[PDB]
């Protein structure tokens, strides 16, 4: 899920990983004991379980996190360009580890004003980030407009399955909300599939000042409705 | 010591109240009449021997118990007016209290 945002200037990055490890599985269970006498032994050559994930990100990433469901784990690296990744368990063959990890770019370098309307714009997603051997059973690739853009045009360099436009209620989303364009890709690459998505819409700046204006009305009428419940004489 | 200047002085005193204010003798011959509900749903509870639902009971029976409790509450504050409180104000939250009990009483019926 992308976060486009006129107000704040950036574009927020939020992604749900539910990974497995296609590779052998372990016989006689799994052993503590043999896996830290592993690591202590060397160097931890090329084997097969998973200890850290690589996450190439776009290239001034500020803000990152990495969560799973029960909370979030501290073991993450994030350095210059690099977001590595330890998991609670190392994942061996035929386990299950769902995450999410996110992290906030600026907007100057993914959206670019059209030169035949100022209250044009264009915005080109990167199609996958994610570590560098991975195989993508499923990807549906959810982008936020917000609350009063209209989508024009739309173009993908990969052969979605699907598509769809709906909208969704963020915070302060008092009106119908923010625009959710999802694309559902089926079977994608990391290596591979560099693309990216080219969406051309619009957001005017009768729609651009409608926030402030909106919570405006809901503090408005909050006040004037206290003004009818103090003008009001009840005195029995 | 037979204390027959007792039930008849008070039998003056309270059977004069009664129709020198048309008020509270509504207030009081209600609550009679509330006093013969209880009676009659005790009476009930012990002419058979059962008392299966128990939540019909307490239902019938605290609404009755509740409401001269009410009532009670309200003759205290027509016969001698409380301080901060008008005659006017003494009756609303009568009306609440009574809408609020017999609100819970509908509800503890089932
Ligand atoms: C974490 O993500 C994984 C990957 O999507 C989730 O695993 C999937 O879980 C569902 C329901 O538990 C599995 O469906 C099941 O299918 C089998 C037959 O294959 C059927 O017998 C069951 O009744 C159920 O319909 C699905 O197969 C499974 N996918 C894989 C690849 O194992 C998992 O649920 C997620 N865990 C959490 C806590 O969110
Ligand atoms: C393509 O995407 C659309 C989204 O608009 C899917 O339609 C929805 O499908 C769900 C089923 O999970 C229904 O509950 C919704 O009511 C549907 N919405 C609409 C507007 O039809 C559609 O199923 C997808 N198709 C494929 C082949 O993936």
């Amino acid at each position: 899920d992308i976060w486009l945002s006129h107000w704040a200037s950036t574009i927020q990055f939020e992604e749900y990983y539910e990974l497995t490890n296609k590779a052998a599985k372990l016989s006689k269970g799994f052993s503590r004991l043999e896996l830290m006498k592993q690591i202590q032994t060397q160097n931890m050559r090329q084997t097969h379980f998973v200890t850290v994930l690589d996450m190439l990100l776009p290239e001034g990433a500020t803000d990152h996190y990495f969560t799973d469901l029960v909370g979030l784990v501290s073991t993450s690296h994030a350095e210059r360009d690099h977001f590595f990744i330890r998991p609670r368990f190392p994942i061996f063959g035929g386990w299950n580890y769902n995450f999410t990890v996110g992290w906030t770019n600026k907007l100057s370098d993914f959206l670019h004003v059209s030169s035949g309307s100022d209250e044009k714009f264009v915005a080109s997603i990167p199609i996958l980030n994610g570590p560098p051997d991975t195989v993508y059973d499923n990807v549906e690739l959810s982008v936020f407009l917000p609350e009063g853009a209209e989508i024009f045009d739309i173009d993908s360099p990969v052969p979605f399955t699907n598509v769809s436009i709906e909208t969704q209620k963020s915070y302060f989303d008092l009106n119908k909300g923010h625009v959710k364009l999802t694309f559902s890709y089926r079977n994608l690459i990391s290596q591979v599939a560099n693309g990216q998505v080219l969406i051309k819409y619009d957001y005017p700046k009768s729609s651009f000042f409608k926030k402030p204006l909106s919570i405006a009305c809901y503090i408005f009428t909050a006040l004037m409705g206290v003004f009818v419940l103090k003008t009001l004489n009840m005195n029995v | 010591t037979d204390f027959q200047e007792t039930f008849k002085t008070s039998k003056r005193a309270y059977f004069a109240q009664i129709e020198k204010y048309p008020k509270l003798k509504l207030i009081d011959t209600f609550c009679f009449f509330l006093v013969l509900l209880g009676v009659i749903q005790c009476t009930f509870i012990i002419l058979i021997r059962d008392n299966f639902p128990f939540n019909a009971f307490l239902a019938g029976f605290i609404i009755c118990v509740g409401q001269f409790v009410l009532l009670m509450s309200l003759r205290l504050q027509l016969c001698n007016s409380f301080p901060g409180i008008s005659k006017n104000r003494a009756f609303a939250e009568f009306i609440v209290a009574s809408l609020i009990l017999h609100f819970v009483c509908l509800h503890f019926i089932n």
